[PDB]
């Protein structure tokens, strides 16, 4: 039955109280046990309708649905809602994962699993923990939930509270005889997570608990994770603790300070002076058995110039504000060491600021910094690449030259981390293998978004040896799309998405300039794809021979003298004559 | 046929659901005998409405 | 509707054409609806006139719309009136002639090697069948451009 | 420096833009944020640029002075003019009362206090619910700040 | 009515429009409130009045026209 | 007139915002702009400050 099942779904998830009468009732009850049972193609999920009136809190409309038949309140369901897609538990945790308590005090009264399970093991108390929804939290409780039903990442539903703001649902679970020393899979606490976003409020009721305070799994004590951040509460809650030891006391508002000007959300550089200032003055009322700042030459990529010794040094480089920012950086780059994620958002938006400000020699040579950061800890950049090439096109409509070296260490760490990429589908398995497919995709796209930019602008001959290495390094690995196409096959394909800033005005696909580039390195010229199109037969496809002929002219002659073969053909069994579709461009083929 | 007593007893309280009661209420009286379970869709309005509101349905 | 084609504004030229109004709305100017989009490259607005059966027909002047593209070296329309209806092989090849023209003395459009490429194109399809050939007009030679006598042949090209 | 700052309270408690903007033309964050610091009683009752501003509901003013300016939130001004007078007001709390849905919205996603608290103790929830603007309300209510901020007598929004 | 009063009248029409485009309600209606206590004719502006204001506006007007 | 005269030319450009004859305005701007000390820095300014009807000619007449 596919109509009277959305039907009946369609009883309970409107809230229309008078279908559900007539449906449930006024027929039979072995049809209508089936329909109620679940819901098949209604809403992309496979939920009962009377959960989907949980989702909506139609708490009334629940209660007929089971004065007629009785529906399993331990039945499960699927509910896409926040905090990614998720197969739901059962209609009293999926109530209390709506955030609901109009349906989730009938369901307990009515008899429902009170611990019940979730895929990531989330009880109904953590679905109203994730919710923050206090009169839930407060009645699973009641119910004698488990307080420390710990998450896949080993996250307890107390320290999923503590996500959020919500200082009364935490210090309820605190009351509920539950400490906050519950580590994630990464040993996350309530006390980090809190001093994440500041919450002194939340910390003061884990204080008022009385439990512990440690350092999480990173290695970071609660006033370190906070002091990367922008709040400086957490930091002095931590001192009526006197857990703020004087070298970790004055490293925090020295990183509290710089934060607070380092972030796109938070830049006012009045407390980020005066932070720094106080701290090293700070730093300075030691007097005898003085210590200081492990000094850090500055990085090639980033700044040239070295942390401030003296606490007044860094009051003369407060008028220009790179001068600071990068001496508010470094003293956190010491301490929060180069594999941090934290400390390398500052290293982006430093280079965001001097894109805005024009400063594209600053923005590009800092940038570096940040590919080599995230180097470090060995993750993703395709979100940096593309920066690049962003950039990249940008300073070239403001002419601002850019350097050989500069474009050549991007494109050397490019092609290391499509490697990396390249290893990181073969790394995962079943968890996001297709997020990987689009992972290693991505960083190629952007390398040919690198690539085509760095033809266009300045490049010293010792530089583009290295830079036509990196293409070299990839025509060796031959990266295949899901398409079955090739770095040469995506120059080709004149279908090659580009970026929606300035590299549509430097990107000419099909580019004659990249392809030139990719044979001379040993071009798969008969490679196939996954309908066996060669590489002549994809530009022979193209049916604007008019708009950009020299972009064909100069690749017509290239392609065939690679070696293609000319009575090539595809798993359709076209030869690239036939599938020209073109005149002008079957022509060129032709002649070659 | 009775599909047109099952629609009548599917939206002729539409606006009892909706608060309106008063317009609701009074052609649910006679649509619940319309359909073929009188007395099932007359006692699920009435526990569809208020127990106040039941006899209310009912004596409609 | 040739207001609206004048400018980029290509949602009005697609909901205008669907009112009934025919797209060969001629002006005694010349402009015939797609005239007057062959000035800024709007390839959208000639995109829907191309399916709205654009009904290509020559200016006051006689230059033909496909002419009038390659008159603002907007070769995005060119190939969109060179493959609508009729292929028209005898302008075809000049097509491509009087697009290059401009690709090197135009200040707008200054590409030399362009120059070449669009009348090797000409060249190309000009003697491409073999049999039944076709040659350019012998025109006398002008003393202003030097005394060249055009390129009848892709050697001298 | 005084003269100046009274200038661009002038300028922000009308609506101007440019007049304060080259009145900060070519200067340095210090006395930028003096002229924008400028808390002093005007018709005896503290106001501030920003907070006046705030206050006449332009959101292009408070919009330049929390993105390409530098000034917080954090400030002391008027809560209600007639009868009450009193201080402690962030800017979106002047907004609220003022009743400015605009300049409300626009000040939650810039990030002002939503939870503050002056010497009465006064929420910026109960100035929307005084001015009868359910718009502000739900806006407040969804970006959840609170439900349950009394006065001094203990009086619920 | 006239004389002085009616440039008066005038200028308070001009300033208490400024102040209500600007933002300042209180100012402006306060502005507009002297316009009308000296208006030739407080009534039929009124009638023009009930469209001019925002209905919040024009009853925060009409708190402080009497 | 770098900063004196310089600030009545918005004030009539800013008039003529509000009058309605918004290329009288860019002409009392776009002289602003020509007589301004530090211009290059109101380019963010001034590409918010007018409606978008009104960028074009804003920008087409500053060179």
């Amino acid at each position: 039955m596919e109509g009277l099942a959305g039907y009946v779904y369609k009883a309970a998830s409107e809230g229309k109280v008078l279908t559900l009468a007539a449906l449930l009732l006024n027929r039979s009850e072995s049809d209508i046990r089936y329909l109620l049972g679940y819901v098949s193609q209604q809403g992309g999920q496979r939920s009962t309708p009377l959960i989907i009136a949980a989702r909506n809190g139609h708490a009334k409309v629940v209660r007929l649905l089971l004065e007629h038949y009785r529906v399993q309140t331990q039945q499960t369901g699927t509910v896409r809602f926040d905090g990614y897609v998720i197969d739901g538990a059962t209609a009293l945790w999926c109530a209390a994962g709506a955030g609901h308590f109009e349906v989730v005090k009938l369901l307990v009264s009515h008899g429902a699993n009170v611990n019940h399970t979730t895929v990531t093991n989330s009880t109904p108390l953590r679905a109203a923990c994730f919710d923050g929804r206090l009169d839930i939290v407060k009645y699973l409780v009641e119910n004698n939930a488990n307080i420390s039903i710990a998450n896949k990442y080993d996250n307890t539903c107390l320290m999923i509270a503590a996500y959020k703001g919500h200082t009364d649902v935490v210090r309820y679970l605190l009351e509920q005889r539950a400490d906050p020393n519950a580590k994630a899979h990464c040993g996350a606490t309530a006390l980090h997570f809190a001093a994440e976003a500041g919450h002194i409020d939340i910390v003061k009721e884990l204080i008022k608990w009385r439990a512990a305070i440690v350092v999480n799994g990173h290695g970071m004590t609660p006033l370190k994770v906070a002091a990367e951040s922008c709040k400086a509460d957490v930091v002095e809650l931590l001192l009526s603790h006197a857990d703020c030891d004087r070298r970790s006391r004055i490293e925090a508002l020295e990183l509290l300070g710089a934060s607070f000007a380092n972030d796109r959300e938070n830049y006012d550089i009045i407390k980020t002076y005066h932070y720094l200032y106080l701290a090293m003055l700070e730093r300075f009322q030691d007097g005898d058995n003085i210590l200081e700042k492990e000094v850090l030459p500055p990085i090639h990529a980033y700044g040239n110039r070295t942390e401030c010794r003296n606490p007044q040094e860094l009051e003369s480089i407060r008028q220009d504000r790179d001068a600071l920012h990068m001496e508010g950086l470094i003293v956190r780059e010491r301490i929060l060491g180069a594999d941090n994620i934290d400390v390398s958002h500052p290293i982006i938006y430093r280079g965001a600021v001097y894109a805005d400000n024009m400063e594209f020699e600053q923005c590009i040579k800092l940038w570096l910094h940040a590919l080599h950061l995230r180097q470090k800890g060995n993750r993703n950049t395709h979100k940096d690449l593309l920066r690049f090439a962003q950039v990249f096109s940008q300073m070239i409509h403001l002419n601002e030259t850019v350097k050989a070296p500069d474009i050549e260490c991007v494109l050397r760490c490019s092609v290391l981390e499509i490697e990396q990429s390249m290893n990181r589908v073969k790394n995962i398995s079943d968890a996001d293998v297709h997020n990987a497919m689009d992972n290693y995709e991505c960083n190629l796209y952007t390398f040919l978004y690198l690539v085509c930019i760095s033809t266009k602008t300045q490049c010293s001959e010792e530089d583009q040896c290295k830079i036509n290495k990196q293409i070299y390094n990839l025509i060796h690995l031959d990266p295949r799309t899901r398409e079955g196409f090739t770095l040469l096959h995506l120059a080709v394909n004149s279908n090659t998405p580009v970026d929606d800033f300035h590299t549509n005005d430097v990107c000419s696909f099909p580019n004659a300039l990249v392809t030139k580039l990719l044979l001379d390195c040993g071009a798969e010229v008969n490679a196939v794809d996954n309908e066996g199109n060669s590489a002549l037969h994809i530009i022979v496809q193209y049916n604007r021979p008019i708009s950009d002929f020299l972009t064909l002219h100069s690749i017509i002659i290239s392609l065939v003298e690679a070696g293609a073969h000319t009575d090539m053909t595809n798993k359709q069994n076209k030869t690239p004559l036939d599938k020209s579709t073109t005149g002008v461009s079957e022509i060129l083929l032709k002649t070659q | 046929v009775q599909k047109f007593f099952l629609e009548e007893i599917q939206l002729g309280e539409e606006l009892l659901a909706q608060g309106e009661y008063e317009k609701g209420v009074d052609h649910l009286t006679n649509a619940i005998a319309v359909c073929g379970q009188p007395q099932q869709l007359l006692q699920v309005l009435q526990q569809t409405l208020p127990p106040p509101v039941f006899q209310m349905l009912l004596t409609k």
